[PDB]
């Protein structure tokens, strides 16, 4: 779902264009200003938490459960602005790397930091080595989706 | 006021001829709908910098108080919401800069600052005075700086204010200059442009502030600090 | 048409002033500062605005009293 | 994110546009403004208030007092109003 | 207070704000056309701007007949400049009249010649003082007596405004100076 | 069987398209007032962030205002009473059904479940044979482009 | 619309006078002369736009000023026009500027 | 007839008054529109809008 | 270089108004005579009016009506001032000084009164 599904959906079919309603009652000249937006590659960080100070830090699934957090990670996307005006300007293009929302990670999946650590390390993080994962953590409660 | 209604039994629900089943719903609280619209803007602003719900709850509270007095009804409602957000953030002992709240908004720095004073006059209330410590944490954090270096910078900042080396300088700029001195005294060495980029201040302001604190650099570091480059080899710029 | 409205407005003010004395077109052009409106428009005036006019009062060989006709 | 604008970059540009002689209108040149009204009315029998505001660059309330002076108003649909100097 | 008369450093007046009504309607365009050393941009602002070097001052005159005079070093000098402008308007042939001349504001400034700790001042007078070093580098003090606003700096510089009478400035400054000396570095 | 990926995928598509509309409305409001645009301000992060957070927590599904009639109860708190309850819970699958009185053939044990779903392992209660559990070796396709 | 102001110039005035001679001899009409003056405006504006590329720098004492109908009118005293290869001083000069 | 409060003891559930019996909330809707239709008769009563 | 510019101007004007001359039916000889002539030319009381207590605060009318001095016609880009200190950013530009004629596309500028 992350490695495929979310990327395909932001690429699939959402280009949006807007053409201003100018030159009313009087108009001529050359420009009713027009803008187009396009979305490129999606980026997904490791599960993070923002402390009230404003300082981000890595979140530990055990901590997420005690303090009652939502164990999720930030999702970022490439957004483009293209200004092919009605004449003079056409090559006005600018690249951006932007935060759009927070995707809940599922435990010990390829995007949840627990997948990489070894058995001794995982025991060091107060996490069970035998615990299977594959369930989301929301607001302190462990939640599993039924097929 | 009242409950709502909405479409769905398949129909009969007249439109008899036109294409509008039964009837349209009705607005209720319009005089206040832009208060509700203010609450919507405060949460958007609030999430864009990852604030806690406790801040949002204080912010919403301040706003209702300012709204009920109707003492500053003429002002830009969005400017009022943004100023409330700034106050709530400072009262909870974790201030954001005027530069930061402006960033997540469409209101100008001057106008947020102006509204800030007016709200303070409207509620006949006061807040604490910002210190170096209240910002040293966030900045050093976003630059991926080690915990030890953050600690040193804090000490550098605190002492710098204690020795009164910067009577004609803002604490944020001094904070920035301490961060630079620390970073250049460690292996990390974040560039002036990068620090500039997190702090928001002009990199010429840091350079001047650094030039002002450089003559006393030996005395400002913690004696327990693990040095990488000695002060006798600390660069000048 | 606009020019004609300025004739109407002038005439309106004159009626308001208390007088309904008729004047020549030339004088009206002058007093409305529309003397240089050209032959064509003048001709349009003569063969529509002044004669197809539903409530124009012709008296003393000149055109008077445009704003009102319903009450005297 | 939020590489601090302190004065929003588009907003700066809009103020800059404003920073070229704006916020003052003729009102004041009445008669010359009347000339614009007469000229405009020559093109069509009726106009929207918004077209007159674009055309004469003056305060709306003053123009309304003029339209009360030399004309009437005619509305239709959802508050769609057009004014006319009563052609006859 | 005799005991401290080296408070009595008498703060210097730098600016005076007065208004006066010429008593007649005028035409700024003709004025701008006719008058020398004057500027008028009706597309930017309404008032015509005129400037003399005499007591080095400037005045802004409306069409209603009201005008505002600024730039004076003193209130007498301000009445002189106000009178000089109205004279000029007289010289235009216009029905110029010296009517309703009144001072609206006085500004003073001074230096105390010693450094002070604003952190203490803002702490102890928290109800009235307002200090935002991130925004403005000065400190804003709102007295409730001679309703005056003060600008305090670490150097010891002070500016006072909102004044209606010079005595009020001295009174505001004689009152606050001991506190400032009590917060010296 | 729709699993966590295709179940999440339905929601992410809907919120992200919904997000696209809210950004469309913002750009028009920018153009109307006399222009003041900030592409980073138009993204209403809460649509995605909170929207996934909400659906996954309550167990509801989608629009909440209306869509919740059949696809209710799809997320659940992960039961943790022993080690087995959890492994068995994560490896559970649910057939949707009418409710309160239906008697037919989607309750008995079709032959084709052989090697697929558990012979005997189904709730002893009202929903007998409707919530099933996946056999021991059985597996599920993630699926990919036929191209 | 190109500014009438450059008609005030010696160049512009010699043209107006040249046209006036032609009118004295009744070989042309006043409207046609005006049409020639309008074309001269456009053409000299064009000549300014396309050919003229040089610049000058100046300092001096300001004697009087005016601003009306978006027209600036000055009179400066003890002026000094400075260029990269020449220098030009004059006791007093009037500067009229439109835009 | 308006049923007595004993029929709609709301439910408070902490807060205070957060417990306006949703039937009351519907009763508030009836009174609101009936007030408006009353004012409509008092004021510029239309036709289709009254309907 | 600059008399040549005027010559450039002469060519452009004569060329572009020629058609006007033809449109009226005016003779090309008149056009040439125009050019030749033009070339030849080329080279109580105190509560009412204490106002009279400031008589003579006047200056010279000498500096505007007479125009004894030289003149410059140009355009302005931006004008800026700071008390008695004035700054000018000018553009386009024909100058006449003590007799000779000069030109500029931009001119920047500082003066005090």
């Amino acid at each position: 779902f992350i490695q495929m599904s979310v990327q395909r959906i932001v690429e699939d079919a959402p280009p949006i264009d807007l053409q201003a309603e100018a030159q009313h009652a009087s108009g001529e000249v050359e420009e009713p200003p027009r803008y187009l937006l396009k979305f490129e590659q999606i980026y997904l960080s490791k599960p993070t938490h923002w402390e009230r100070d404003g300082a981000p830090s890595p979140m530990m699934p055990n901590e997420a459960r005690l303090r009652n957090l939502t164990y999720s990670a930030p999702l970022y996307v490439d957004i483009t602005k293209t200004v092919i005006k009605e004449g003079e300007e056409q090559l006005q293009t600018q690249h951006q790397k932007t935060f759009i929302g927070k995707i809940p990670i599922m435990l010990r999946s390829t995007y949840c930091l627990l997948n990489g650590l070894t058995d001794r390390d995982l025991c060091e993080l107060n996490e069970c080595p035998l615990d299977p994962g594959g369930y989301f953590i929301i607001n302190g409660s462990e939640k599993v989706l039924i097929a | 006021l009242s409950t709502m209604i909405g479409k769905g039994t398949g129909a009969a629900s007249f439109d008899e001829f036109g294409n509008s089943k039964y009837q349209n719903r009705r607005t209720m609280s319009s005089s206040d709908r832009a208060m509700m619209n203010a609450f919507k803007e405060i949460t958007t602003m609030a999430d864009r910098i990852n604030l806690p719900r406790n801040i949002v709850d204080r912010t919403n509270n301040l706003f209702k108080q300012v709204y009920e007095q109707k003492s500053l009804k003429g002002r830009a409602n969005d400017a009022i919401a943004s100023a409330c957000l700034y106050i709530a953030c400072r009262q909870e002992g974790v201030p954001r800069t005027f530069k930061e709240i402006c960033a997540v908004s469409r209101i100008s720095k001057k106008e947020i600052g102006r509204c800030f004073k007016l709200i303070l006059k409207a509620l006949e209330t006061s807040v604490d005075l910002i210190t170096t410590g209240d910002f040293m944490s966030r900045f050093c954090s976003n630059l991926c700086l080690p915990k030890q270096v953050q600690m040193a910078a804090t000490h550098i900042a605190r002492k710098a204010v204690e020795l009164d080396l910067v009577p004609g300088r803002s604490p944020i700029s001094v904070a920035a200059a301490a961060i630079y001195m620390a970073s250049q005294a460690s292996a990390e060495k974040r560039t002036q442009k990068e620090i500039g980029d997190i702090a928001g201040v002009a990199d010429v302001t840091i350079r001047q502030s650094y030039r002002l604190i450089y003559p006393r650099a030996p005395d400002l570091f913690p004696t327990d600090f693990k040095f990488d480059t000695p002060v006798d080899k600390l660069p000048q710029l | 048409f606009g020019v004609l409205a300025k004739i109407v407005n002038y005439m309106k003010t004159r009626h308001q002033r208390g007088d309904t004395h008729p004047l020549t077109l030339d004088e009206i052009l002058d007093e409305t500062q529309h003397l240089d409106i050209g032959l064509k428009q003048k001709q349009w005036l003569m063969t529509e605005a002044l004669v197809n006019n539903p409530k124009i009062e012709v008296i003393d060989g000149k055109y008077a009293f445009k704003p009102k006709y319903n009450v005297r | 994110t939020n590489y601090k604008p302190v004065a929003n970059h588009q907003y700066n540009i809009e103020y800059e546009r404003k920073k070229k002689e704006d916020g003052k209108r003729a009102r004041a040149d009445k008669q010359h403004v009347l000339d614009m009204l007469f000229s405009a009315f020559e093109k069509h029998q009726y106009y929207n208030l918004k077209d007159l505001v674009d055309i004469t660059k003056q305060p709306v309330v003053y123009l309304k007092e003029i339209l009360k002076e030399i004309g009437v108003q005619n509305v239709k649909g959802i508050h769609k109003n057009t004014w006319e100097l009563k052609p006859e | 207070t005799p005991a401290s008369e080296s408070s009595g450093i008498v703060p210097q007046l730098q600016n005076i704000v007065s208004t006066v009504n010429l008593g007649c309607k005028l035409d700024l365009k003709t004025i701008a056309l006719r008058a020398r050393n004057a500027e008028y941009n009706p597309k930017r602002f309404a008032a015509v701007i005129m400037r003399i070097r005499e007591p080095r001052t400037t005045a802004l005159i409306f069409s209603s007949g009201k005008m505002v005079c600024t730039g004076a070093k003193s209130e007498e000098q301000s009445r002189l400049a106000a009178r000089k402008y109205a004279r000029v308007v007289q010289k235009l042939g216009f029905p110029a009249k010296f009517l309703d001349f009144k001072i609206q504001n006085m500004v003073g400034s001074c230096d105390v010649k010693f450094p002070i700790r604003l952190e203490g001042l803002v702490l102890t007078h928290q109800q009235f003082s307002s200090y935002e070093p991130e925004l403005f580098p000065g400190l804003i003090y709102r007295m409730i007596k001679p309703r005056i606003v003060l600008l305090i700096f670490v150097s010891g510089k002070v500016v006072l405004t909102g004044a209606k009478v010079r005595a009020e400035i001295y009174e505001a400054f004689e009152n606050i100076y001991p506190i400032l000396k009590g917060f010296r570095k | 069987l729709d699993l966590a990926g295709p179940l999440l995928a339905f929601l992410f598509r809907g919120m992200f398209k919904n997000l696209l509309k809210e950004v469309r409305i913002y750009a028009q409001k920018f153009i109307d007032r006399g222009k003041d645009f900030n592409l980073e301000l138009a993204i209403k992060t809460r649509i995605i962030s909170d929207g996934l957070k909400y659906s996954l927590a309550t167990g509801n599904w989608g629009d909440q205002k209306k869509a919740h009639q059949a696809r209710a109860g799809v997320s659940q708190v992960l039961n943790r009473l022993t080690f087995a309850s959890t492994l068995s819970h994560l490896r559970r699958l649910n057939s949707p059904i009418g409710r309160d009185g239906k008697l037919a053939k989607p309750r008995q044990l079709h032959n084709t479940l052989w090697g697929m779903v558990c012979p005997a392992e189904t709730p002893e209660g009202h929903a007998v044979g409707l919530v099933k559990n996946l056999a021991l070796m059985a597996y599920i396709s993630v699926g990919s482009q036929p191209s | 619309m190109a500014y009438q102001l450059y008609r005030n110039t010696t160049l512009g005035n010699s043209l107006q006078e040249s046209l006036d001679e032609l009118i004295q001899s009744q070989q042309i009409t006043p409207q046609l002369a005006l049409q020639v003056l309008l074309q001269f405006d456009k053409a000299i504006n064009a000549a300014l736009a396309q050919r003229v590329r040089n610049r000058v720098n100046f300092r001096g004492s300001l004697n009087t000023y005016r601003f009306c109908d978006n027209v600036w009118t000055f009179v400066l005293n003890d002026v000094e026009f400075r260029e990269v290869t020449e220098l030009i001083k004059v006791d007093k000069v009037k500067i009229v500027a439109c835009d | 007839p308006v049923p007595p409060l004993s029929v709609r003891p709301a439910v408070v559930m902490q807060g205070s008054a957060r417990n306006q019996d949703d039937l009351t909330h519907k009763l508030a809707d009836i009174v609101k529109i009936n007030n408006q239709l009353r004012r409509n008769e008092q004021n510029g009563a239309a036709a289709h809008v009254i309907a | 270089t600059v008399p040549k510019l005027y010559r450039s101007v002469i060519e452009d004007v004569i060329n572009d108004v020629r058609d006007i001359f033809l449109d009226d039916g005016v003779d090309e000889q008149v056009l040439m005579e125009l050019k030749t002539l033009w070339e030849n030319k080329l080279m109580g009381q105190v509560e009412e009016e204490p106002l009279n207590s400031e008589d003579d605060v006047s200056d010279e009318e000498g500096q505007e009506l007479f125009d004894t001095e030289n003149v410059v016609v140009c355009q302005y880009d931006k004008i800026h001032r700071s008390k008695n200190k004035w700054k000018f950013h000018l553009k386009d530009g024909i100058m006449n000084l003590n007799g000779r004629d000069y030109i500029f596309s931009k001119a920047i500028g500082d003066a005090e009164w």
